[PDB]
RNA sequence: GGGG
DNA sequence: TATAATGGGAGTCTGATGCAGG
DNA sequence: CCTGCATCAGAGCCCAAAA
């Protein structure tokens, strides 16, 4: 189907959670030795 | 929104406020005015402009080295149709090194650009004529050649100005450019309705010089009854021709 | 005075946008509030539905606003949010649950769409070309059961 | 050839050392050549004396010393090292509790040293520190714009050394004080100083209603201690007003000679303005337990006396160059030094609390990291520390004398308005009125005037000759702006007989205002016209004939002249071009008298009278910051007898010691077939043939081989899947051989890098299996040649780890540098200009047979369109050509000084003498007047150019005195229908050359977040098609062209991949899809907790992520 | 100037409608390899190579020339769009 | 003849124009800036007048304000006088002089620039805005004095800074205009409105306290290319409802007005158009670049913003009044 | 800072 | 993982609009 | 009711941009 309109509206905390693929539990970014992402951190591939 | 309320959060040992979500969306550098209402584009180039008196109003000088890059995908396809390379991948490998470019490749590019137009733009683009379409004429050399009559709409000099080139890709773009955007199809100002491409500078200078008439002081308004008397008076050198 | 020939035609286009809006003096029998600001078109459109519904129509006032304020008030929130005052525009839009109908140029530019002007206008957009050979060829097979 | 100098002005003093503003400022700050006990308290010394002693325990400062540089200047530039000296400081530790004294000399890091010519070397690159103009500290009184009869007194100290103060007098009648933008009644502060109602009444009172309006009873109802506590609660709400805490805050803000610094200039301006004498640089004191006022009461006293209209009280003009001072290199560096020293003190006081109050020496107590970072921060990143402009020797000389009003402690771009950008009357003789940037920075950045020097306080001074009676002495007095306004100053060109003023009426100035005055009233006189203009402006001959807007372009562009291999000095000079080469330090001179023993391409050895055989090595083909070649050439021969100060080698862009920014060419002023249109220039192919306007340029290429987690990058000659044709010019190790021609695409340094987990996809696995070649462990990362670049490889430097003297940044095994040179012939699109501001690009190169030529067969060099002259009003170029015509035939060059120059009659005498050689040769050679010369003469008498009734020789000479000659068109052979102006002009080849600027891209690199093409030629970027460009496409209604710009040619990923595939297959490009930078916009609004929904006509959601983001 | 551009603006109610007819026509020609053209062999636009004369590859030039002849019919709702595509691919293959 | 031929005409005018300019023998030498004999006379006249105003000051007849004001007026008139002298001397005694030829034909130059070459430089301005009483008597041909040069530098710098700060104000202005009008497009042929606007051909004049004809170019700017709202008969010509006014039609209406037949013209205008989200063909009028009715779909709002914004650069109230 |  | 230690250091100018105040 | 008065959000384009 073709895009005819763009609406913008407030997002409930339920909906904010409706988008989310996981909770970021740690301030960690990536592992200092392997350089791969830290599990449950900001770059985690599981999320 | 960082800095909105209270002290802006900074990285340690720097005065630079960190760039928050609000700063990314808004402002001159923001998402809207940088990447959304305008963009950097492919199939474009830029160089110094030089005057090209010999061009017709619908033409521009385009350096061959610039044209080879802008039309590179077209040049690859055409190089296979004739025969300079076995396939598209090998043809590209040949253009990579400048000494691997043979002379038949230049003839190949000429076939490609036939009838197509390119866009010339010079900043600042103040009205719709800051961009016009021209059919390119390949030239040796590193300079763009610009037609004299269009310098006014562009506010172009040859004091070192540069212009940008763009290649409309599709049949649709090319049509819009050749009909709507061609320099020769826009001769009058959309603002005043008066002529825009019009004589100026040397052109005016030459035409005024040949159409001005001499007025000489030697004769100084004498009366002569018969015209044959007058020619005689001029023959004596008493009265000037004009 | 500066020696610039310019057609009034253009200045009138802008001034027309300056007068685009009105302020309600009495709602009569409508949902509007006294002092509410709205486009002159929308209240004229509303008033023929009221005068055709018989209830007393909305009383309105001419309103003159400069180009900046006028620009910020257009119904399209993508136009306004890309201009200026981005947060303010966007917060009021998100609250209202605003819908951008993609009427103007900037909205469509942002989405990368084919703008509603030139070759993109709906007037010229759908025009077809066919050669007389193909026109008659298609025509003969279909003129039957 | 002979050099004929005009002008009657005898300049009593030469130009000062031109880079002295740099050299003298820094030498004064470091005082490295002064013995420590004899140092005055200034610069570095003053910073130490200010920060120490450090209280708790007491650490006291003894003295500092500067070592010698670890590496010489040349070596530093090579290795990307900073040219600097080790700094040590002797400190004695005292225990305020015990008596213990431990003393040691602690190492504080390195300080960068200035070279002889006034520049720096910071990480291998030569840099300049630009002086900063700003408001002088002191006490100023300006009118309050709101109330037309009241005034504000503002006390402004040196930058970052205290708050700004405003003393507005409020509508209620009480005198208010403004500090840190907060206001309160000033009476309260007066009581803290220990003032009583009597002192204020008796001192001031004379102003009936004003002094009584300051009086507030509630404030007097408390001794000086209670009033101090009361004020503190106003300035710091919520902080408990403890008596030691309040004293500390107010002391540090007002009386502390550490946290509050008026200038040394501030002290003088304050003492002079208010008629008081200051004991120090602070507004008040802490003495005998209470506060004692210094400034505040005299400042209040002057304000009331001014409001009342008392004689001797005036408002101050804040743009006057007496109230505006310059902050030079030493001062800028010292400010950053002072900050770094105070930070180190924080470390000292904090360490005097933790870890045992006894077992500490000064060496363990001091961490120098804060000091080193502050100095390194200033030199590597301040916005007054700039990459040196060394395009040609004049470029750097001008750079060092620039004055900026921008930078850390000055105006911003968005923060700046008209008063500051104006040319003030006091700029006369001090700041050049011409040399300023055109555009946004106009008036903020300027150039030091030629005869000006900056005094010890920081005010610019200019020389004038004393005039006693009517006799002009030779004693010269350097004056500040404030002191200059007292006297009556006659113009420099006023007629003189001997030492006597010879005119009955003289042209003079009183406070910048021009006035006619009798010789009895003349107190001083200008030294020279040269003192009013910058160094670049002084290089423009016939400047008195050029409109200022164009003269500006002449000045600025000489900075941009590229050094030419055949460079020559102009045939018409101003007489400064000799001094500029000498002060620049580009050339080379003999130290003492002597005889030249040896002369080489690489070196010159001179035997002096002393007997010492001093050897001067010559810098040959060194690459400047802008890539122009700085190279010195020998000017003497073996055995030549030289005196002290005679030339040994010529530097770049200098010829026999005169500044050579260009070449002298024979020019014809006339339209040529539209190749002249709108400033373009037509040139003769004869110029390239004889290598005029050819310049050498070097570009630097660099590559590192580093350790990775996947294995080492290696620089090797073995590169996967490349033919021997491709590797031919590479040596054994993978480096290109010195003396090879390299063109775009060619390998400069071969390098391999280990392949990522992209370890070849199964598609590649099967292909590789077919050919029976194992997929290699390493991929070809070799350094190559960018599009459009290339040349001859002239040098290679290779630096590894584990070689003597070299350690790279962590992880880096080796660094290779390749220097590639090119000889650039003039070509179509390169840019030329003369010294009067005529500038244009070369649009046509005609073969010599097409060039217009003189009757005797000589073709002209340049054809300039006359349409450039009349609107521009730069006529100096016209007079320059005429005197240039005479000089072409007489074989001479001239010195015509500015404003005291060759005038029209004198040039006419010279032009007539030339005609004899241009014509008399012919009459003797057995040729008479030409047929075509008569036809032109016919046309000329209709124009009133020649007088009717004279022989052809008489008429041709009449034209030659108007600077016009007969010119034959090489195409037709027929004459130009009129006589044409022809002569010798000095024209330079500027730094803007098409080879550098031509760029184009089909597809290329994209940005990380936006996926749009990158910017700039070096990244192979795309052009920016911006907001205004979209409007252009919109107004034309070209929607599909516009949509292409917004999608397939930028960030629409599916579309751009698909579009390329179509062009190489011969299909048409597909209709575009959603641009990726819009998807970024959507997700960024979601990060702001806003729901952005694309909808169809039925109001149902449309998924633009094609299922990828939904669970 | 494009040849006979003034006559082309004559044929349309809106200049932008001219651009669409031309653009769409050029796409018809490219997809079908020019063999649906209404031009005759001597009216074919030619291109001078180093070898010699060949057919003008630029279909947009072709479309304007074709339009000038009068043999093309332009308007709205002339034929369902999909059905046109099949009849043209039937008469002049790809 | 139309566009295609006009392109050919333009290229032809281009071709021959260049060729003749080269062989014509146009040049500029220093002697081509001709100081008129009238200059010395006009300067002598100016000094006796200035001396007379000084007598009225130190004798207390006129104020400091009055004296300064009178001096500026005297020197303004002397400037004008010397210009006419430059151009009269050129026309009568040297009509093919290069400076003269370039200025008169419009190739380059204007009277005031030529006056600075051959005349006096004239009055220069102080850093504030008030003018120096002492003028620069020299011309670029004669050459200036360092003091004359310095006095002149002040105005140069102020001009340069003014222009720099103006392009930003103009630039910003243009961006506002595009944003307020961007949605406006010609969306249909006729909205059907019965409304219109009456363009006045006469402005009430204050000096005559009655009426005078508006200036030509002004009327052209209000009339050319507009559709007539009602029929208009003047001088026996029928201008019908719905007719686009040709430039000739406009000249006819001006002539009828000079003859007292018509004082104002009913005309369709975008102010009164009823089209939603844009205008219609009739209320817009000609597409001025093609000198013919605008095509439906032309993005007219953008063209209005660009037409208004582009001149912003060159405006000396000035641009602040427009904003 | 530099180009239009 | 145990003497006792108890409150911080630091920097222009325009026009539009929503607010505590004679 | 009206007016001072602050807090905020604006201040041209493209290219080198020498980190
Ligand atoms: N917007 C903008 N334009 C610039 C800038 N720098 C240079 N320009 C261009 O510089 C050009 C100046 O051209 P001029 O040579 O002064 O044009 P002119 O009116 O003919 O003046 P003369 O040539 O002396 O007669 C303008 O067309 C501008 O577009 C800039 O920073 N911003
Ligand atoms: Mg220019
Ligand atoms: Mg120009
Ligand atoms: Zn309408």
């Amino acid at each position: 189907k073709e895009v005819r309109k763009v609406r913008i509206a407030l997002a409930s905390p339920e909906k904010i959670r409706s988008w989310s693929y996981g909770e970021v539990e740690k301030p960690e970014t990536i592992n200092y030795r392997t350089l791969k992402p830290e599990r449950d951190g900001l770059f985690d591939e599981r999320i | 929104d960082n800095g909105r309320r209270g002290a802006p959060v900074t990285n340690p040992g720097s005065d630079r406020p960190l760039r928050s979500l609000t700063d990314i969306l808004s402002g001159k550098q923001g998402r809207f005015r940088q990447n959304l209402l305008g963009k950097r584009v492919d199939y474009s180039g830029r160089s110094v402009i030089v005057v090209g008196p010999q061009l017709k109003l619908h033409q521009c000088g385009l350096p061959k080295r610039m044209a080879l890059e802008l039309f590179k995908p077209f040049l690859l396809k055409k190089m296979e149709e004739k025969g300079i390379a076995p396939n598209v991948k090998a043809a590209r490998r040949m253009l990579e090194r400048q000494r691997d470019i043979k002379d038949e490749v230049w003839d190949a590019l000429e076939e490609v650009i036939h009838g197509k137009v390119v866009l010339l733009n010079r900043a600042p683009t103040l009205h719709r004529l800051g961009i016009q379409a021209f059919q390119p004429v390949l030239v040796e050399g590193q300079s763009i050649q610009l037609h004299p009559l269009v310098c006014e709409a562009f506010n172009a000099d040859f004091d070192g100005d540069q212009m940008a080139v763009h290649v409309p890709l599709s049949s649709f773009a090319q049509a819009e450019a050749r009909i709507q955007m061609l320099s020769a199809h826009n001769l009058l100002s959309p603002a005043s309705g008066e002529p825009l491409a019009k004589p100026s500078r040397d052109i005016i200078l030459g035409l005024y010089y040949i159409t001005q008439v001499r007025k000489e002081k030697k004769g100084a308004g004498l009366e002569f009854a018969t015209p044959e008397e007058a020619l005689a008076a001029h023959e004596r050198g008493e009265v000037a021709l004009n | 005075a500066q020696g610039v020939k310019l057609h009034d035609k253009h200045i009138e286009i802008v001034v027309r946008q300056m007068m685009k809006y009105v302020e309600v003096t009495d709602p009569g029998d409508s949902r509007l509030l006294e002092g509410q600001v709205l486009e002159k078109w929308d209240v004229e459109a509303l008033n023929e539905r009221l005068i055709a519904e018989g209830k007393t129509p909305v009383a309105w006032k001419p309103l003159l606003m400069g180009v900046t304020k006028s620009a910020l008030s257009t119904k399209s929130w993508l136009s306004a949010a890309s201009f200026q005052n981005t947060t303010h525009v966007l917060t009021e839009a998100a609250i209202a649950g605003k819908k951008d109908e993609l009427i103007g140029l900037k909205e469509n530019v942002i989405l990368g769409r084919l703008i509603p002007a030139g070759t993109g206008s709906d007037f010229v957009r759908f025009t077809q070309v066919v050669d007389q050979k193909t026109l008659k060829a298609i025509e003969e097979a279909r003129k039957e059961a | 050839m002979e050099i004929k100098r005009f002008g009657r002005i005898r300049e009593v003093i030469p130009l000062p050392p031109l880079t002295e503003i740099q050299v003298e400022s820094y030498r004064r700050a470091l005082q490295a050549d002064v013995p420590p006990e004899k140092r005055e308290n200034v610069g570095i010394q003053a910073a130490f004396r200010e920060t120490f002693p450090i209280e708790e325990l007491v650490l006291d400062f003894l003295e500092y010393r500067l070592g010698e540089p670890p590496f010489p200047q040349d070596e530093c530039r090579e290795k990307d090292l900073t040219y600097q000296a080790p700094l040590y400081a002797r400190l004695q530790l005292i225990h305020k509790d015990t008596g213990l004294i431990k003393e040691d000399e602690v190492f504080l890091g390195h300080i960068p040293l200035m070279t002889e010519d006034g520049s720096f070397i910071i990480n291998g690159a030569d840099r300049v520190i630009v002086s900063q103009i700003h408001r002088s500290p002191g006490v100023y009184f300006t009118p309050d714009p709101a109330r037309p009869g009241r005034y504000i007194a503002s006390i402004i100290p040196l930058p970052k050394r205290g708050p700004w103060i405003d003393l507005e007098v409020e509508p209620n009648g009480v005198v208010s004080m403004k500090v840190n933008k907060r206001k309160f009644p000033l009476v309260l502060l007066l009581r803290v100083l220990g003032y009583d109602q009597e002192t204020l009444a008796r001192e001031l009172g004379a102003y009936g209603e004003l002094v009584q309006g300051l009086m507030d009873e509630s404030v007097f109802a408390m001794r000086p201690e209670e009033a101090l506590i009361r004020l503190f609660t106003l300035l710091r709400p919520g902080d408990p007003p403890k008596r030691d805490k309040a004293v500390a805050y107010v002391y540090g803000l007002i009386a502390d000679p550490r946290r509050y610094d008026l200038g040394e200039a501030g002290r003088y301006k304050a003492e002079e303005k208010l008629g008081i004498r200051l004991s120090g640089r602070t507004l008040a004191r802490f003495e005998d337990g209470e506060f004692k006022d210094e400034v505040f009461l005299p400042t209040l006293r002057y304000l009331f006396a001014l409001t009342a209209g008392v004689p001797g009280h005036e408002v101050d003009d804040i743009d006057h160059l007496g109230n505006r001072r310059i902050r030079t290199v030493g001062e800028l560096m010292t400010d950053q030094f002072r900050v770094g020293l105070a930070r180190l003190a924080r470390g000292v006081r904090e360490r005097m609390l933790m870890g045992s109050e006894d077992s500490l020496t000064p060496a363990k107590l001091v961490n120098s990291r804060p000091l080193e970072a502050a100095i390194r921060e200033f030199f590597s990143r301040s916005q007054l520390s700039q990459f040196k402009d060394e395009t040609n020797p004049l470029s750097s000389l001008r750079h060092k004398r620039r004055i900026s009003a921008l930078g850390p402690g000055g105006l911003t771009r968005e923060r700046a308005g008209f008063d500051v950008r104006d040319v003030h009357r006091t700029h006369y003789g001090r700041i050049c009125p011409v040399e300023t940037p055109e555009g946004a920075n106009i008036g903020l950045i300027t150039s030091l005037a030629a005869y000006a020097r900056v005094d010890e306080l920081g005010f610019i001074r200019t020389p004038y000759r004393r005039v006693v009676g009517g006799v002009v002495t030779d004693e010269v007095v350097y004056m500040t702006a404030t002191e200059e306004d007292r006297y009556t100053i006659a113009q420099a060109n006023t007629p003189l007989e001997g030492n006597r003023i010879a005119a009955e009426r003289v042209v003079a100035r009183r406070k910048g205002e021009p006035v006619i005055v009798s010789p009895e009233e003349v107190e001083f006189m200008d030294v020279s016209p040269k003192q009013v203009f910058s160094v670049n402006t002084n290089l423009i001959p016939f400047l008195e004939h050029d409109d200022a807007n164009r003269a500006l372009m002449g000045s600025n562009m000489q900075t941009q002249a590229v050094p030419l291999i055949r460079a020559q000095a102009p045939v018409v000079m101003t007489g400064l071009e000799e001094r500029v080469v000498r002060d620049s330090l580009a050339a080379l001179y003999a130290e003492e008298d002597g005889e030249v023993a040896k002369v080489d391409g690489n070196r010159i050895v001179v035997r002096y009278e002393d007997g010492r055989l001093v050897e001067y090595p010559l810098r040959r083909f060194y690459r400047s910051n802008q890539g122009t070649a700085l190279d010195q050439r020998p000017r003497v021969v073996v055995g030549q007898r030289v005196r002290k100060g005679d030339l040994l080698a010529d530097g770049p862009a200098s010829e026999n010691g005169f500044l050579a920014l260009g070449q002298n060419v024979l020019v014809a002023i006339m339209p040529f077939d539209g190749y002249n249109f709108e400033d373009a220039i037509v040139i003769s192919e004869e110029l390239l043939k004889r290598d005029f306007y050819t310049s050498i340029h070097i570009e630097r290429y660099e590559i590192e081989a580093r350790d990775t987690k996947l294995g080492p990058e290696r620089i090797t000659r073995d590169i996967p899947h490349l033919s021997e044709a491709a590797l031919r010019d590479l040596d054994e190790e993978g480096v290109v051989r010195i003396g090879a021609e390299v063109k775009p695409g060619d390998i400069l340094v071969g390098r391999t890098s280990f392949k990522g987990e992209s370890e070849p996809t199964p598609e590649e696995r099967l292909l590789r299996s077919i050919f029976g070649e194992k997929a290699r462990d390493v991929k070809d990362t070799s350094l190559r040649v960018p599009p459009g670049e290339g040349g001859i490889v002239v040098r290679t430097v290779r630096l590894r780890r584990g070689d003597p003297g070299v350690e790279l940044k962590p992880g880096v095994r080796e660094v290779v540098r390749v220097y590639v040179a090119q000889k650039r012939k003039l070509q179509v699109g390169d840019k030329l200009a003369n010294r009067h501001g005529n500038k244009g690009v070369v649009a046509k190169i005609l073969p010599v047979e097409d060039m217009p030529h003189l009757p005797d067969g000589t073709p002209v060099d340049v054809i300039l369109n006359p349409l450039g002259v009349p609107s521009r009003m730069n006529l100096g170029q016209i007079l320059e050509t005429h005197l240039g015509l005479a000089g072409y035939f007489l074989g001479q060059r001239y010195i015509s000084p500015i404003f005291d120059g060759a005038k029209e009659p004198e040039i006419k005498e010279l032009l007539a003498q030339a005609f004899e050689v241009y014509f008399g040769k012919r009459k003797g050679e057995g040729f008479g007047v030409d047929k075509r010369e008569v036809e032109v003469l016919r046309r000329a008498e209709k124009l009133g150019l020649v007088t009717p009734g004279k022989t052809p020789e008489e008429q041709l000479k009449e034209l030659f005195l108007q600077g016009k000659v007969v010119l034959y068109d090489g195409r037709t052979g027929e004459p130009i229908e009129g006589p044409i102006v022809v002569g010798q002009m000095f024209i330079m080849k500027l730094y803007h050359m098409v080879e550098d600027k031509m760029h184009a891209r089909s597809t290329g690199p994209y940005s990380l977040i936006t996926q749009q093409p990158l910017g700039g030629k070096a990244q192979f970027g795309g052009q920016r098609f911006g907001e205004m460009e979209v409007w252009a496409l919109e107004a034309y209604g070209a929607a599909h062209t516009l949509q292409e710009m917004l999608t397939l040619k930028s960030d629409d990923i599916e579309g751009r991949n698909a579009a390329y595939e179509a062009i190489i297959k011969g299909e048409d490009v597909p209709e575009p899809s959603v641009p990726e930078s819009f998807r970024v916009l959507v997700k960024e609004l979601q990060a702001l907790a806003l729901d952005v929904q694309t909808l169809d006509e039925k109001d149902n959601p449309v998924d633009i992520f094609e299922g990828l983001a939904s669970k | 100037a494009e040849p006979g551009i003034d006559k082309l603006f004559g044929m349309v109610d809106s200049k932008y409608r001219l651009t669409v007819v031309v653009a769409k026509r050029a796409q018809q020609l490219l997809r079908h390899g020019f063999k649906n053209t209404v031009l005759e062999p001597e009216e074919r636009p030619k291109m001078q190579t180093l070898e010699g004369l060949f057919d003008d590859p630029n279909a947009v030039t072709w479309a304007m020339k074709e339009l000038l002849t009068g043999r093309l019919v332009f308007g709205e709702n002339l034929v369902p769009e999909d059905r046109l595509q099949k009849e043209m691919e039937r008469l002049y293959p790809v | 003849l139309g566009m295609e031929k006009t392109a050919r005409l333009l290229d032809a005018l281009k071709y021959y124009g260049f060729t003749f300019s080269t062989t014509s023998g146009i040049t500029i030498g220093i002697d081509d800036a001709v100081i008129p004999e009238e200059k010395k006379q006009y300067l002598e006249e100016a000094d006796r007048k200035l001396l007379q105003i000084e007598q009225a000051y130190e004798m207390g007849f006129l104020t400091d304000r009055e004296r300064y004001d009178q001096i500026l007026q005297l020197w303004t008139e002397t400037t004008e006088k010397v210009t006419q002298a430059v151009f009269k001397n050129f026309e009568e005694n040297y009509p093919f002089n290069p400076l003269y030829v370039m200025a008169q034909s419009g190739a380059r130059g204007n009277p005031q620039q030529i006056r600075q070459l051959c005349g006096l430089r004239g009055l220069m301005q102080k850093p504030s805005g008030e003018t120096f009483e002492v003028p620069v008597r020299s011309s670029f041909r004669e050459g200036l004095t360092v003091l004359e040069y310095f006095i002149s530098s002040h105005g140069a710098r102020k001009g340069g800074a003014d222009t720099a700060l103006r392009t930003a104000d103009s630039g910003y202005l243009t961006r506002k205009l595009v944003d307020v009008t961007h949605e406006i497009v010609v969306r249909e042929a006729d909205c059907g409105t019965t409304n219109y606007i009456s363009v006045p051909l006469f402005q009430p004049d204050e000096v005559t306290r009655s009426l005078r004809l508006r200036k030509r170019a002004d009327i052209e700017a209000g009339l050319y290319g507009r559709v007539l709202a009602r029929e208009v008969e003047v001088l026996g010509v029928r201008l019908e409802e719905g007719r686009y006014l040709s430039m000739d039609d406009v000249h006819l209406l001006i002539k009828a007005a000079e003859a007292g037949e018509i004082q104002e013209v009913p005309v369709r205008s975008p102010l009164t158009c009823q089209t939603r989200y844009g205008v219609c063909q009739k209320c817009y009028g000609y597409d001025l670049s093609m000198a013919r009715p605008v095509s439906i779909g032309e993005a007219v709002g953008i063209v209005a913003a660009q037409s208004i914004g582009e001149p912003g650069t060159q405006l000396t109230q000035g641009l602040p009044r427009v904003i």
